[PDB]
């Protein structure tokens, strides 16, 4: 709403207001050619051959021409907020410079040039630090990327020259290493781009809902037109005649002109504030799927696994004390650097103060966690400490001479019963026991789900685990189905299972293995970490690379479809006060016995239409920020939502109409100009 | 029956025609 | 085709031809004399059906709400009613002179007369007016015909037809029987 | 007063629902398509003889059985009226009726209006009235019912095709539902009082020198019929006051609750059928809430009625100026929104002199769309457009997507929806603009100003929207009048029963999810406040602007 981006949307929408241009919004098509017929109607006053009082028609046909403006306007203001944001999700790949070489093979000058101007033929070096300007073929040698902005993990993956890993996407942020890519001008590696591209032109496609709701605009403004237009013969019966600049300024008032005008720059505020939200949109379609998800397949891990799993209980391989317990299994884990190892050590510091070693049990020899050997340990003695998972553990010590005690098994047993995946710890050849890792949900997100279980909208769990401790991480985060040993068709399975009963559904998955899924999912979130081939699934793309985001989405769905609906009921409702303002204050010529339906006691007649029009269009221009901010919400029931706008915009569209003409003839009035 | 309600009545039955339309289409 | 002509013939037959002919077989077997018109017989002359009323004008005989039948009061060809709206004035000029009659020929009764003998009726043939107003004329009905009040009260007792419950009409007197019952008591 | 008014509506809805529930489960087992309890041998044998059989009908060929049907009717109906100069039982020898009002009449008997400019006791011989109009009120209020047991089908059917047969529905509504229950109201009016016979037009010499002569014919049987199929067309001229044809007070009721028997139980058939009868009462509480405050305005409008009465000498301000005297005015303006709510259009007080307050209120149920338990049948139809209207807005502010009964409504319901709400105020308003402007249309009036137009509001506003009621001071009878009202009608009827049969054809399609914890119920108070409110809005912003030159500026002046 700032000064340059308001004034580009009003040059855009005075060149927006010719005819040819606004067939497609009858609403403000009848409110324009209405316009129109009154400045002629004024002109012919004004010079010519009419009854007189050219003022009062050219005021009304100069507010009903703001009306259109305004109209245009808010729409003109939502399409600018959205090309700034396209702009800037862009901008974050301008902010790359670009080095080409002069020699294709690697090893020479290099200018940068911003990452923009790169085209095919040229042949470009990426070394450490800089950001991959564009697209295009490595030709020689090997990097490692991180993909920082086509994927949000930062998970590292090697690329190297001569094999699969050729395709080199634009934006991202590399590392220690360099490559040579040759710039081409095959398909991008980017869904930004394209839907970037998309909005960015002079096209879009009306949404099934606002195609009913735009069926409602137009009954309710060929309803009114009928009534209006034929008020002229029951008037010219009745003495003389109601004027013809009176009857469009009450066409135009009745005609629900604030949601006629702003329905367009309601979709295109509900697809820039998703983009804020950082999604890429392909469709106002697919947000409004996302208005109608009742179900979303959010897995397990990602938002409901908080990490990985810590230590939850000490379990005795020879009835060991707990303090002693925690100090071997943090000696052990010391040598463990993945996060599970650094947890394990902290719960044992933290349930017992076990906090410090010093040097002199150091010097030892650390086992870092390696995929062969799968366990962990540390050799400070000279028997070797070891810890791993339960199969690894029982493989090394039937390996390393050893045995496992029955008590150990039964316990692991009970820790199977306990829904955890059990660790173990071995001291030399001996089991000295297992700690028991229950994994977290996020902890804020039982209350999230909660409030979507309102709305109505069902989570749902899908994890790799078994039917046990599936459920039981289930109510441990306030899920209603789970899933175990999720395997991608069956997830497909469910998919179309929950879709056979009319529900849409909502997913978040990356990588091929969800594609099919995806692709039959209705509102597929595809995660930009994964493959393209996921993410060209479609109907949804992130940034953040948070399965949480889908929330997100889905807030920002019925948002859009509640403002929708909002400001239709405000201004069907504000026709009620508009007939009080105009209808006493039209006929007071022709029915003087009118006057006591003047309850807000208007100045007089031409004040009181001229106010009603007034209204009408600062309404259009006040309600902006409402239909750009979107409809605040916060998720009650439904029948509670319900109740709630209904209460706050049916007496928006009956109670502010009536302080709103009241003001502004009020206003007029003491200025002095009727 | 007169110049001023013939063109009245036609541009009434005009805006129908065109509203109309538009409810019987997706424009 | 066949499906809807004979569908709509046999429905035709069902509906116009057997079900008048059972309700008017059953209407003369059960009710002769409620189906027939309700007439009240004399002699031979059929005095008017008790349902339909008459125009009454005489000065010993109860007078029903005012008419507005097509051709003269009571005229049960047209049984018209009085569609004069309230704004119409017309319809304020006839009240007056309504009015001016009634006052001016019941002249022991009240000076306000009821509504009921003022106004019209929604079918022009109506036969009865509420008791009320029935009570009304006895002053100048008892002068007339030389009955006094006791008997004459007790006369439109005999024929007022309180409805069943209190409230879905209200008290009426049947003008053609009380009027003929008059007549007898001479 | 007004005490005793309460007590009045009281009674009136209690035994209306009593009698309702009942036939509700009556209609509820026709819906379903199952035989009636006794009737299977018969309807085998007859279906089996006349052609019909049990193949079902797809939304197009329902549409067109009933409309086939109907414009049937209409020509035998047009050609009786236009020769019944040589048609038996002519007591009186009566001529043909002219070329415009055999067409107006036609037409209106055919689309379930009983318009009526003529005079029925001197303009209709007893066969027209016995075979002809009596006949098409049959079959008019036959086909309302058959077109929303069409729509109901289509709610309660999932992934089908076909809306069950045209031809059993109409058998079976008119040979189980209709002619026994109308023929149990006629006897009764013949015990009353009304009259059930053929005899020629009795002499009558009055205890006065005057004569006169009484009308006779086939009265009781048309009446019977002509409410409980919510019709109005009476075989009178003042239809429903004459006292041949509602004699006393007890047929008086009688009358009120048999022109919402079928309308009431109806929606307790929906209710039933669904499943879930909370969507029939809570259809029942949106009607009855706007039924009875509608019938206090009324009320006490006349109550208060015209004070001139009370200036000019009179005893009291009551407005008994159209309104019958067996009758005080609470029951004639319960008897006024009864008739001109539920489209019946048998007027019992002639509705012209209502005070401008108690005229606004008939009129404005009329032109809201004969939404408040409407005509047989087309009551709850048009009923519905307005909760898909509604369900679409409220499913519109809750995020979700609409849905009613548990199938969405997408874009092609909601044109046809739009349209068939269009269909109505969009032939009232064009038509009353079409008679104000033509000096014809404005030259067939009976009171001046305000409510001089308020009559050809009314008439135009009854004619489209198949009420049958008038201001009866309308001369109606002249050809332009006669097509004008004669097309209203038409158009309003069929013009809604097409779109009602496309949303039912497109509503079959579909299959309905269960109800979900987050789906807004369409029952309770709030949901009836919202299709109370829409139902009120709509018509209220569509007809303020025609009304406050009519009754408005009447009351006012
Ligand atoms: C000009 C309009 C202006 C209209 C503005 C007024 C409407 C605002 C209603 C506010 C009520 C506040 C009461 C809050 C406190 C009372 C608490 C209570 O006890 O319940 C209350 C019962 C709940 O029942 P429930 O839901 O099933 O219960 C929970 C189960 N889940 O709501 C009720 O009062 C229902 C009565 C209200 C009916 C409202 C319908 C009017 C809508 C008209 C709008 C037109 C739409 C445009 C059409 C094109
Ligand atoms: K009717």
């Amino acid at each position: 709403f700032e000064p340059t981006l308001v004034v580009q949307a009003l040059k855009e929408a005075v060149k927006k207001l010719n005819p040819q241009a606004q067939w497609r919004n009858p609403v403000m098509f009848i409110v324009w050619i209405g316009s129109l017929l009154t400045t002629c109607i004024s002109i012919a006053m004004a010079s010519g051959a009419m009854p007189g009082n050219a003022l009062f028609s050219a005021a009304i046909s100069g507010w009903l021409w703001i009306t259109v403006l305004f109209a245009n306007f808010a729409e003109a203001l939502a399409e600018g907020r959205s090309k700034a944001q396209a702009n800037s999700l862009k901008g974050v790949k301008k902010t790359a410079f670009a080095r080409k070489l002069r020699e294709p093979k690697y090893g020479a000058a290099a200018d940068k040039v911003p990452a923009d101007q790169l085209r095919k033929g040229d042949i470009v070096l990426v070394e450490a630090g800089d950001i991959i300007p564009c697209d295009g073929e490595v030709i020689e040698g090997g990097a490692s990327v991180d993909e920082s902005a086509i994927t949000g993990e930062a998970a590292p993956v090697i690329r190297e020259s001569g094999g699969d890993f050729a395709s080199v996407t634009g934006g991202t942020r590399i590392l220690s290493d360099w490559l040579v890519i040759e710039c081409s001008v095959n398909p991008g590696e980017t869904f930004l781009d394209r839907m970037i591209a998309m909005v960015e032109g002079a096209q879009r496609r009306k949404t099934p809902n606002e195609i009913a709701l735009t069926i409602l605009l137009i009954a309710l403004t060929i309803v009114f037109l009928l009534a209006t237009a034929t008020l002229w013969p029951f008037s010219a019966w009745g003495g003389n005649a109601v004027s013809v600049t009176v009857l469009v300024a009450l066409l135009v008032c009745l005609i629900p002109t604030t949601i006629g005008g702003l329905l367009s720059a309601i979709g295109v505020a509900g697809m820039s504030r998703m983009l804020g939200a950082n999604v890429i949109a392909t469709s106002g379609r697919a947000v409004e799927a996302a208005g109608d998800v009742d179900v979303l397949l959010l897995d397990k891990t990602g938002t409901i696994t908080l990490g990985n799993r810590q230590a939850s209980e000490f379990i005795p391989a020879q009835g060991v004390d707990e303090k002693t317990l925690a100090d071997a299994a943090q000696l052990a884990s010391l040598a463990d650097e993945t996060p599970e190892g650094r947890s394990i050590v902290i719960l044992a510091k933290q349930r017992f103060n076990l906090r410090e070693r010093d040097v002199q049990s150091l010097h030892a020899t650390f086992v870092p966690f390696t995929a062969q050997s799968r366990m962990s340990g540390i050799n400070i003695d000279n028997r070797m400490i070891r810890k791993g998972s339960v199969d690894a553990i029982r493989r090394h010590v039937e390996a390393n001479g050893g045995h496992f005690p029955t008590d150990v098994d039964q316990k692991v047993d009970q820790v199977a019963r306990q829904g955890a995946t059990p660790l173990v710890v071995v001291e030399g050849s001996r089991v000295l026991g297992v700690i028991a890792l229950k994994d977290i949900v996020k902890g804020g997100i039982k209350e999230r789900f909660a409030q979507l279980r309102k709305m109505g909208i069902k989570t749902v769990m899908i994890t790799g685990d078994n039917r046990l401790t599936a459920a039981a991480i289930a109510a441990e985060a306030g899920v209603d189905d789970f899933l175990a040993e999720a395997t991608p068709e069956a997830k497909l399975a469910l998919i179309r299972q929950y879709q056979a009963e009319g529900r849409l559904v909502a997913m978040t998955g990356d990588g091929t293995n969800d594609a099919p899924a995806l692709a039959q999912a209705d509102v597929a979130v595809a995660m930009n970490s994964g493959t393209q081939a996921a993410k060209e699934a479609g109907n949804m793309v992130d940034l953040d690379s948070n399965p949480t985001k889908l929330i997100e989405v889905v807030h920002i769905g019925k948002q859009m479809l509640m403002t929708r609906g909002s400001l239709t009921t405000f201004s069907i409702a504000n026709d009620v006060a508009k007939y009080f303002a105009i209808i006493p204050a039209a006929f007071a010529a022709t029915y003087p016995q009118l006057n006591a339906l003047n309850i807000m006691c208007l100045h007089s007649p031409d004040s009181a239409i001229l106010s009603a029009v007034i209204f009408n269009a600062l309404i259009i221009v006040f309600l902006i920020p409402l239909a750009l901010k979107g409809v605040s919400y916060k998720p009650l029931t439904a029948s509670a939502m319900l109740r709630r706008n209904l209460w706050i915009y049916g007496l928006g569209g009956l109670l502010v109409p009536f302080i709103g003409i009241k003001v502004i003839d009020l206003l007029l009035t003491v200025c002095g100009l009727v | 029956m007169s110049a001023g309600v013939i063109t009245g009545v036609l541009l009434v039955f005009l805006l129908l025609g065109y509203l109309v339309y538009a409810l019987i289409n997706a424009e | 085709l066949r499906p809807a002509l004979s569908t709509f013939i046999f429905l035709l037959l069902i509906t116009g031809g057997v079900y008048p002919l059972l309700t008017t077989v059953l209407g003369q077997w059960w009710f002769p004399w409620q189906a027939n018109g309700s007439l009240i017989r004399e002699g031979d002359t059929v005095r008017g059906s008790a349902l339909i009323g008459q125009n009454f004008t005489g000065n010993g005989y109860f007078h029903g709400r005012p008419s507005a039948t097509a051709e003269m009061p009571y005229n049960p060809q047209a049984s018209g009613g009085s569609n004069l709206a309230v704004s119409n004035p017309e319809l304020d000029k006839l009240i007056a002179a309504r009015v001016a009659a009634l006052r001016a020929a019941n002249p022991d009764a009240s000076a306000s007369v009821p509504v009921e003998l003022v106004t019209a009726s929604a079918s022009g043939l109506d036969n009865n007016i509420t008791p009320q107003a029935a009570a009304w004329q006895i002053p100048r009905v008892a002068k007339a015909r030389n009955l006094s009040v006791e008997q004459l009260t007790q006369l439109i007792a005999k024929y007022s037809q309180q409805p069943l419950v209190k409230y879905i009409g209200q008290p009426v007197v049947n003008i053609v029987e009380l009027n003929l019952a008059l007549d007898k008591l001479d | 007063m007004a005490a005793q008014g309460f007590l009045l509506i009281a009674t009136f809805l209690l035994v209306l629902m009593v009698l309702a529930r009942p036939l509700g489960s009556g209609l509820a087992r026709l819906i379903n398509d199952i035989p009636l309890p006794g009737t299977t041998g018969v309807e085998r044998v007859l279906f089996r003889a006349l052609g019909v059989s049990d193949r079902e009908m797809n939304w197009k060929q329902y549409l067109c059985a009933i409309l086939g049907l109907n414009m049937l009717g209409l020509a035998v109906l047009f050609f009786m009226l236009l020769g019944q100069h040589y048609l038996p039982l002519n007591p009186q020898q009566l001529p043909g009726l002219s070329w415009d009002l055999a067409l107006n009449t036609a037409v209106s008997f055919v689309t379930n209006t009983n318009w009526r400019s003529y005079s029925g006791e001197t303009t209709l011989s007893y066969f027209s009235q016995m075979a002809g109009l009596t006949v098409q009120n049959f079959l008019s209020a036959a086909s309302g019912i058959a077109v929303i047991f069409a729509l109901i089908r289509a709610f309660t059917r999932q992934s089908m095709s076909t809306l069950g047969n045209a031809w059993v529905d109409l058998l079976r509504i008119t040979l189980w539902v209709l002619v026994p229950v109308a023929l149990l109201i006629a006897l009764f009016f013949i015990q009353q009082g009304a009259l059930q016979n053929f005899l020629p037009y009795q002499a009558v010499n009055t205890v006065e020198g005057a004569q006169q002569l009484l009308p006779m014919g086939p009265v009781a049987s048309q009446e019977a019929i002509k409410m409980l199929g919510t019709n109005g067309g009476g075989f009178f001229n003042a239809n429903s006051s004459h006292p041949f044809e509602n004699p006393t007070a007890l047929t008086n009721f009688v009358q009120m609750l048999a022109i919402f028997l079928i309308p009431t139980a109806l929606c307790f058939a929906f209710g039933e059928v669904m499943g879930d009868r909370r969507q029939g009462r809570m259809l029942l509480w949106a009607m009855s809430v706007i039924f009875v405050i509608c019938v206090g305005v009324v009320m006490w409008a006349e109550v208060q009625g015209n004070p001139h009465l009370l200036a000019l000498g009179t005893d009291s301000s009551i407005n008994m100026e159209g309104k019958e005297s067996r009758f005080g005015v609470l029951v004639s303006s319960l008897f006024a929104v009864v008739t001109t709510a539920a489209s019946c259009g048998a007027v019992i007080a002639m509705h012209d002199s209502f005070t401008a307050l108690g005229g606004m209120v008939p009129m404005w149920l009329m032109q809201i769309g004969e939404v408040v338990f409407g005509g047989v049948g087309s009551g709850l139809y048009g009923m519905m457009l307005f909760v898909l209207l509604a369900v679409f807005i409220a499913g519109l502010m809750i995020g979700r997507t609409p849905e009613y009964l548990g199938k969405k409504i997408d874009v092609r319901e909601m044109k046809l929806t739009a349209l068939a709400i269009l269909v109505t105020p969009t032939l009232v308003l064009m038509g009353a603009a079409l008679a104000m402007m033509t000096d014809a249309g404005r030259s067939a009036m009976l009171n001046p100003g305000p409510h001089g137009f308020s009559e050809v509001l009314y008439a135009v506003s009854s004619a489209a929207n198949n009420n049958g009621s008038a201001f009866a001071g309308l001369s109606a009878n002249s050809p332009f009048w006669n097509c004008l009202l004669a097309f209203c009608m038409f158009v309003g009827r069929f013009g809604v029963i097409i779109p009602v049969m496309a949303i039912a054809g497109s509503l079959v399609s579909k299959k309905s999810q269960a109800a979900s914890s987050g789906t807004l119920p369409t029952h309770g108070p709030l949901f009836v406040g919202l299709l109370i409110g829409t139902v009120l809005l709509v018509g209220a912003l569509t007809f303020i602007p025609a009304l406050a030159l009519g009754p408005v500026a009447e009351y006012l002046s």
